[PDB]
């Protein structure tokens, strides 16, 4: 999809082989904020995202957290606390064309500016001058879009096209998780669980802690699981931690 | 729609103004006046526009100008190759165009 | 940047002529494109103009008889011209108006208006009889 | 937590129907016997040029679909009118069915997410309500309306509680924050009881009234063209 | 990418030959070289392959008669033919295998496999006789 | 070793399917069944490779699969030029490579 229209289907509900993406050269560029690509197997996430586009030309670059440009701030802006990972990789010889393949927009002026993670598919026609031209292109009065132009003439500005994974970690119970195969759970003994990324050491045992059928685990008046109901048979676990104390 | 004189003629080295009057609504109220030259044959060359600029890889000496509802081309040290006619395009007054009856240019 | 036109030819009053302009290294959505005619030994005349989309302007010598058109995918401009008459001979030449930041002066940004003409086509003959 | 409530003690514009507005969140309940109340509408024009959420109980499963609807004047669910010549939409859902007996409904879009929280009681007191669902819908809602013949409406406010989780891990209790200066104090205090005594709840403070600004008025334009726009550099 | 080949022209049965395969644009050791024959008016037989480096594969037709070697200094392809046969007769082509990440598919990468042919040589004829 | 086809025929427009029937060694077994095509005094040029696949810079009607033990290469559109030999190569099954006996492909 062209970038003023870039699209994005919800991912859930699967198992995410991050492994195929990341070793694969083809990529050229592929950064990633708030995580690191190369642990990005052993994460559960609570929804993940793909904001797939093409942007030749300049900006490039602009597809970051805290970056300003005509596609950064008119086409696909990115929040400041940005979770994820931005894939690219010039595709030239995929949406090129023999002559020109002029069938990318890109959304040129917009309005005063654009909020992040936002879309807009109106075309209506932007003045810059006097108001009265109401939807015609008139002497101030511009179409708003304006094509894309795709020849190997034209390095520096041909196609690349993107896929923005945004990660969001704490929406819900995780379900699309890493390929980690699942082993069995051993209680009364202090282990290093992993309740779909919930990672941590304890001593699990049965608890009498009546959850209700939508919660999924306890916490305590810190950042600490001491509930977890685990997965494939929802049973309710208490955390405690295995003995420690002075010597 | 827009005048021009039929015709100038000078001598090479000199300058030659070429004058074009039209009402106030696109040259004397708007600011995109602009000019051509056209060789027989040729289809035209874009020679001024925004009535003041010259647009790169044209000859310095070229030059415009528009006080009011008359647009000015100030031609300047004319060399053989100048012979041809001009045509003053100014902005169009609500999208229909319109240019010069045309001042063919003859160096002596 | 390269403009190519075709059509043109011999033809009776009162028919229908359709012109072709190919424009290759740009499109007819990028810039504005506008058709201009030239009488035979006589001055330039604005024939109509369509902008990046949307619009429909012709000349009044010309209104009701010419539309003007365009194919996104063939990347051509189109003049239908139907009930010609003998004042049409001339002719007609395609020009792509100016590109958004022409020649970059850096000092204005992006308004599009920078109305005047960049390259022309070759021009295809129209004789009306 | 700070989150979207009810506001205790506020306005519920009770009805008897009209588009309403659904500006950031919209309570509802509704205490019918025979299922007069048939589902609802969401959407921000309704025209067909916009998706719009919508809710239809079906005689066993409930309907949700998000498509470019085409609403009539007075769209009505025994015959249904509405739910014609809908159009490349991106939601399907079905589920159990929903709905003397009180039904609440709490409705919210966050961050696309359409939250739906329920509880039938069989209206004073009080009562938690459980969640229901959780949409991923990324839709633009502004207005609403129910498909029918009494039910409230409320509107939630960003304002924080003082939520009291009972040992069997419910909600018994809470505390309207913002409501009036002695359920401040029992903000600060985290607590249901206060004692006797005199507590720093908050800091008063007058705020501003208006925006002068007084720059200094010599209208010359900075020679940026003379730096920039040089012939020679 | 180029190959070229020589070597090849008419010889007596039972004798010797060596084909010559210079490659420029790659090396004999970046990507898989195979040799393939093609008798006269007829289909196509894989001769032998090597692989980037430590193998002699060969097709039981040429096993212990031909052998496939290369100078990585001159960064040419060799097949030595030895006690040649009447049915030996046909044109031969060194082919390089597909290089590694070809047409860059960004699902499988680096897996060296990709096994197919890449361009050919022009293909040099062998009369025994 | 591979059978195919001595000759298939078409005329322009429709479609023709290939077929190349071998073991379940290679073609079975394995999953890098290719397609060549070579005209008449040139060199072979690869067609189908990975069987599903196709070489970036060839015309898209060219189209392949394989059932089980059966590959099968789906000429879509014949035109004039289409007109030559292709033959089917499988994986090799350890490095004792194969290829098909052929197809010439004749279009009306
Ligand atoms: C309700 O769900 C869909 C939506 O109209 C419909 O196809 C289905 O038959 C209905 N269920 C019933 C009538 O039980
Ligand atoms: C069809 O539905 C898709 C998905 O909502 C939408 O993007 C598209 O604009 C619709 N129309 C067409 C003609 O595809
Ligand atoms: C918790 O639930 C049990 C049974 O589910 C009940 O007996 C007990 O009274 C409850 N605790 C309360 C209400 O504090
Ligand atoms: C600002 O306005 C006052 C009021 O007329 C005037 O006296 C003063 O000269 C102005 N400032 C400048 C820099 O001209």
């Amino acid at each position: 999809a062209s970038v003023y229209a870039w699209n994005r289907k919800r991912i859930s509900n699967c198992v995410a082989d991050y492994s195929v993406l990341y070793n694969s050269a083809s990529f050229s560029t592929f950064k990633c904020y708030g995580v690191s690509p190369t642990k990005l197997n052993d994460l559960c996430f609570t929804n993940v995202y793909a904001d797939s586009f093409v942007i030749r030309g300049d900006e490039v670059r602009q597809i970051a957290p805290g970056q300003t440009g005509k596609i950064a701030d008119y086409n696909y802006k990115l929040p400041d606390d940005f979770t994820g990972c931005v894939i690219a990789w010039n595709s030239n010889n995929l949406d090129s064309k023999v002559g020109g393949n002029y069938n990318y927009l890109y959304r040129l002026f917009r309005k005063s500016n654009l909020k992040p993670f936002e879309r807009d598919i109106s075309t209506e026609i932007y003045q810059a001058g006097s108001t009265p031209c109401n939807g015609v292109e008139g002497f101030n009065c511009y179409f708003p879009l304006q094509s894309y132009g795709f020849q190997p003439t034209n390095v520096g500005y041909q196609p690349y096209r993107v896929v923005v994974l945004s990660f969001e970690l704490l929406h819900a119970p995780a379900t699309v998780c890493g390929p980690k195969k699942s082993t069995n759970l051993v209680k009364n003994k202090c282990v290093n669980f992993n309740f779909n990324g919930l990672t941590g050491t304890g001593v699990l045992t049965e608890s009498n802690k009546k959850f209700l059928p939508f919660q999924q685990f306890g916490r305590d008046i810190a950042d600490t699981t001491d509930a977890v109901r685990d997965p494939q048979t929802l049973e309710i676990l208490d955390i405690t931690p295995c003995s420690f104390g002075g010597v | 729609a827009l005048t021009q004189p039929a015709s100038v003629s000078g001598s090479p080295g000199q300058s030659i103004t070429i004058s074009c009057t039209g009402t106030s609504s696109d040259v004397g109220g708007y600011n995109y006046v602009s000019w051509y030259q056209q060789h027989p044959g040729k289809a035209p060359k874009l020679m001024i526009y925004d009535v003041s600029n010259r647009p790169s890889g044209v000859s310095n000496r070229f030059s415009g100008s528009k006080s009011g509802n008359t647009a000015s081309l100030t031609i300047s040290g004319l060399q053989a190759e100048d012979e041809a006619d001009y045509y003053c395009s100014s902005y169009t007054s609500s999208s229909t165009r319109v240019f010069g009856t045309g001042t063919k240019v003859t160096v002596l | 940047v390269q403009l190519v036109e075709s059509g043109g030819g011999l033809i009776q009053p009162g028919g229908s002529l359709r012109l072709s302009c190919a424009a290759s290294g740009f499109t007819v959505s990028n810039n504005y494109m506008s058709w201009v005619r030239q009488a035979p030994g006589k001055g330039l005349e604005w024939v109509s103009v369509i902008y990046s989309g949307g619009s429909t302007y012709y000349a009044d010598s010309v209104k009701g008889r010419f539309t003007i058109s365009r194919d996104k995918s063939k990347n051509t401009l189109y003049l239908q011209m139907n009930r010609l008459r003998a004042e049409d001979t001339a002719v007609y030449y395609c020009a792509r108006e100016g590109e958004v930041e022409g020649y970059n002066d850096f000092w204005s940004g992006y308004s599009r208006d920078r109305y005047y003409f960049d390259y022309w086509g070759q021009g295809t003959l129209v004789t009306v009889s | 937590t700070q989150d979207l409530f009810l506001p205790f003690f506020s306005n519920v514009t009770w009805f008897h129907n009209p588009v309403l507005p659904f500006n950031d969140g919209v309570y509802f309940a509704s205490t019918e016997k025979s299922n007069i109340i048939r589902g609802w509408i969401f959407g921000t024009t309704l025209d067909s040029k916009t998706q719009s959420l919508l809710i239809v109980n079906n005689a066993t499963n409930v309907v949700i679909k998000v498509c470019e609807f085409q609403f009539c004047n007075d769209p009505f669910l025994s015959e249904f009118r509405v739910y014609s010549s809908a159009n490349n939409c991106t939601f399907e859902y079905v589920s159990q069915p929903f709905l003397k007996n009180l039904r609440e409904f709490v409705f919210k879009n966050i961050d696309g997410y359409f939250k739906i929280y329920s509880k039938h009681t069989p209206p004073q007191g009080f009562s938690a309500l459980e969640p229901l669902v959780d949409l991923p819908i990324g839709i633009n809602i502004t207005r609403f309306q129910t498909l029918l013949a009494a039910y409230y409406v409320g509107y939630l406010q960003p304002r924080t509680f003082l939520l009291k989780y009972n040992e069997n891990g419910t909600i018994t209790d809470a505390v309207d924050c913002a409501l009036d200066p002695l359920s401040e104090t029992k903000c600060t205090l985290k607590s249901f009881t206060v004692e006797k005594g005199i507590y720093q709840t908050s800091n008063f403070r007058v705020q501003p009234t208006e925006s002068i600004v007084r720059f200094p008025n010599i209208t010359n334009l900075c020679p940026f063209g003379e730096v920039f726009n040089a012939t020679r550099f």
